[PDB]
């Protein structure tokens, strides 16, 4: 679940 | 203090200022802030605005946290390329519990937390006086970093004359109206990577002023189309960009580290900073170099120290002893980068060094021989030990030692770690094009 | 002094300054500076400023070192360039150890030590009128420069092109509101070469307007729209600019190598001075004719001594009497090159005359003419030799003798020696494009 | 080491 | 010799 917006929410945040 | 109340409100009149950045610093360095209209001011400085707390863990934050605001009222500034609907200013603002207690796990607040261990131990300043160096890019139509430099110097040249360049002058001058004091500056060892010194100051009024610099610059460099960048080690091969950190403990409006009647005339005082520090070099490095390119920077030889040693004279040591004494007298760590969160270096810094003046702790002996001629394991056979490879052989380092985790509570330790595992891990899951121009024409 | 304390402020004060360059000049002769603000005047003039002192050797430096930067009052200027949020001043200084004694390793003051090696003899003035060439390059529409000379004039030529016609103006014109004593411009053979001869000073006046000099000329050359190249033999198949030293010993206040009644005029000391000179010739090359190029220029023909032979009337004679007696007697050593460092130049230079003054040394016959129409075997029996052809045929010949040590003294010797080896050494292992027109299609 | 640092440091002299 | 600086002299002139 939330490990894959949070795992968005990171991806953008580290680009 | 410095401004009072009335002082500020006199000036936001008078001045007429029409926007108010409540800044605050995160773990990752990012420099963050709340934004409020003129208009909002009173409810600001009454410690009233309120803002979403879980913004300071960074990116691995969780929940919504309301946390209130406190604006140092001192800290109050004025930028001056403001104008046009009314002029904007800056109030650095500690992070307070809804229940009015400091926020645990602010860096800002952690380094009055640690200088608290500091005046209960006997000491009324603990001096921080930078050397943070940089690079400047040329902006692309796009109005977008590249990897040209905005010039071909070198070491202390004449960089870019008074004729149309020299941003360090108009990064430099700028500075001087927002009131702060730039010691001197010099072009640096690489092709546009140029040097600015401030004065010293308390670690508190210092690391917020690495904050406000690391702002003008970057939007100085920008007026004059060119991109700024503290980054570590940009290039491959081309000198680092280093912040190098003076500490000097003072005691009594008097330099404790200063001792006429001895060796070195470093007080007895300045031999347990020193050593306390080495133990615990390898341990808060991460911190000190928080970033995965500040290992890139520390390869032997760029200048960039390596191994754990300390002396006065000796090519890219990690603790380096200056030259001069009376006020002057201070232990320079030259491992850290711009890079690096200055109220969580700070912290680590005096923490480390703070260790060794209550366990007296004993220096081991200054390496002036060399190392850089010796081997690592020669080097081994004495209190020489490297300094990690990686953010990662580094972070098992700065878990393993239990006394960071008393510089940065369970809060902020636990997420700045929780922070670079993600980071490592999010670079080393990669696969870079140098793993290309290795293994696809080969294998 | 022309100026005091009190003098400079108030000067600063009315001509509203805000940034000063503490400028000096390292080993390599390149110029350097730390730069201050004119809020830091005072800690300036109070010789309490610091930088890093191994910025002085060039790229070989090894362990940052702190020294003190003593501004010499009397070379302060204000650029008329830069204003532009203040005008840009600066000044010359001496670079001091940490405990109050000088640099020995400073080129202006190993030359202020090399000085007082002369009044120490009962001489009081070492003065310097000197001749430096300088080529104009056009720049094109990127800004850099190109091989393209300024114009088509010949030696001592009327107006080729407003570009140099008007620059040896611009900078004449300019030059002069800088305190210039200025002699005579004019026009030098190959296409593009110019040449500004000012009025003679003390050797430190002397390499201090000359540095001075160049700035100056690679700025008001650069607003013009080319690059002012100090370069040697820039260009193989053409002339080079070459910087000739005019030398003059004074004592009592009278010229030494004047002497009415005697052999053309020259003083004995006026032969001791100039047989020792001819001594130490291919051993101060090095420090003289610095680089890599220099040699490329000292080739048969255009004008460049290549022996080693005084006269009042040759080709290419390495001394040369001019004309002119009274207060002017003075000795010419053609074979110097703007590279060189004015410093470690008058240096070596100051100290093979000096040699054969506190020596009594024998000047050898005065070449007339039988020489450059003669060969380079029967050349050797009389008292003239070539001089080097290569940067290392010099280092060599620089390391063998044991009064450019004493000279140089063993810091800027050694680290000088360690350099050039280097430069060289960077250009031996290098295959140069020549070599593959040559030998790529052919072998 | 100092050879590969002194060696980036006469890169940037040298080019 | 100065027949080459000579003829380094000339190549100046005649042109
Ligand atoms: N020490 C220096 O100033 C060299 C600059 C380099 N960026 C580091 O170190
Ligand atoms: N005027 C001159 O002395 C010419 C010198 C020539 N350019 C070389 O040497
Ligand atoms: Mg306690
Ligand atoms: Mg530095
Ligand atoms: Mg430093
Ligand atoms: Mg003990
Ligand atoms: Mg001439």
């Amino acid at each position: 679940k939330m490990l894959e917006g949070q795992n968005a929410h990171f991806r953008y945040k580290n680009r | 203090a410095k401004y009072t109340r009335e002082d500020i409100e006199k000036l936001v009149k008078e001045e007429n200022v029409k926007y108010i950045r409540l800044q605050f610093t995160d773990i990752l360095g990012t420099i963050k802030n709340v934004e409020i209209p003129v208009s909002q001011l009173g409810k600001a400085l009454d410690n009233k605005v309120m803002f979403d707390g879980s913004s300071i863990e960074g990116f691995v934050r969780i929940e919504e946290s309301d946390m209130y605001l406190y604006p140092d009222l001192n800290t109050f500034v004025i930028f001056p390329w403001t104008a046009e609907k009314g002029k904007v200013a800056r109030f650095i603002c500690d992070i307070y519990n809804p229940d009015g207690t400091p926020f645990e796990g602010d860096p800002r607040n952690n380094l009055k937390r640690i200088l608290k261990e500091m005046e209960d131990l006997g000491f009324s300043d603990f001096n921080l006086g930078p050397e943070p160096e940089f690079f400047l890019f040329k902006l692309d139509e796009k109005g977008e970093p590249t990897l040209e430099l905005n010039d071909k110097g070198g070491y202390f040249d004449l960089a870019p004359t008074d004729l149309g360049e020299n941003c360090r002058r108009d990064i430099v001058l700028e500075l001087e109206e927002m009131g702060f004091e730039i010691e001197a500056s010099h072009h640096e060892v690489a092709p546009g990577q140029h040097e600015i010194d401030f004065k010293y100051a308390g670690a508190v009024r210092s690391c917020d002023d690495i904050q406000t610099f690391k702002l003008v610059v970057k939007t100085i460099a920008r007026k004059h189309g060119l991109h700024a960048t503290f980054m570590p080690k940009p290039l491959f091969g081309v000198n680092g960009s280093g912040m190098h950190c003076n500490l000097s403990l003072f005691k009594n409006g008097v330099n404790a580290f200063f001792d006429e009647n001895a060796d070195l005339q470093l007080s007895e005082t300045a031999k347990h900073f020193i050593a306390g520090i080495v133990k615990h070099a390898t341990s808060f490095t991460a911190v000190t170099n928080p970033t995965v390119n500040s290992y890139k920077r520390l390869v032997p030889g760029y200048e960039a120290p390596c191994y754990v040693a300390w002396s006065a004279q000796n090519r890219s040591p990690l603790i380096r002893i200056p030259a001069s004494r009376g006020i002057s007298t201070r232990v320079e760590v030259r491992s850290v980068d711009p890079a690096a969160n200055p109220y969580l270096a700070l912290s680590v810094l005096l923490a480390a060094g703070l260790d060794g003046i209550k366990n007296k702790l004993e220096a081991p002996a200054p390496i002036d021989r060399n190392i850089y001629v010796m081997s690592k394991e020669e080097r081994m056979e004495n209190g020489i030990v490297d300094l990690p490879a990686t953010l990662a052989e580094a972070l098992e380092e700065f878990k393993s030692n239990e006394v960071m985790v008393k510089a940065l509570g369970e809060h902020l330790f636990e997420h700045f770690i929780e922070a670079k595992e993600i980071e490592w891990d999010m670079f080393r899951t990669q696969v870079h094009p140098w793993e290309r121009e290795q293994y696809m024409s080969q294998y």
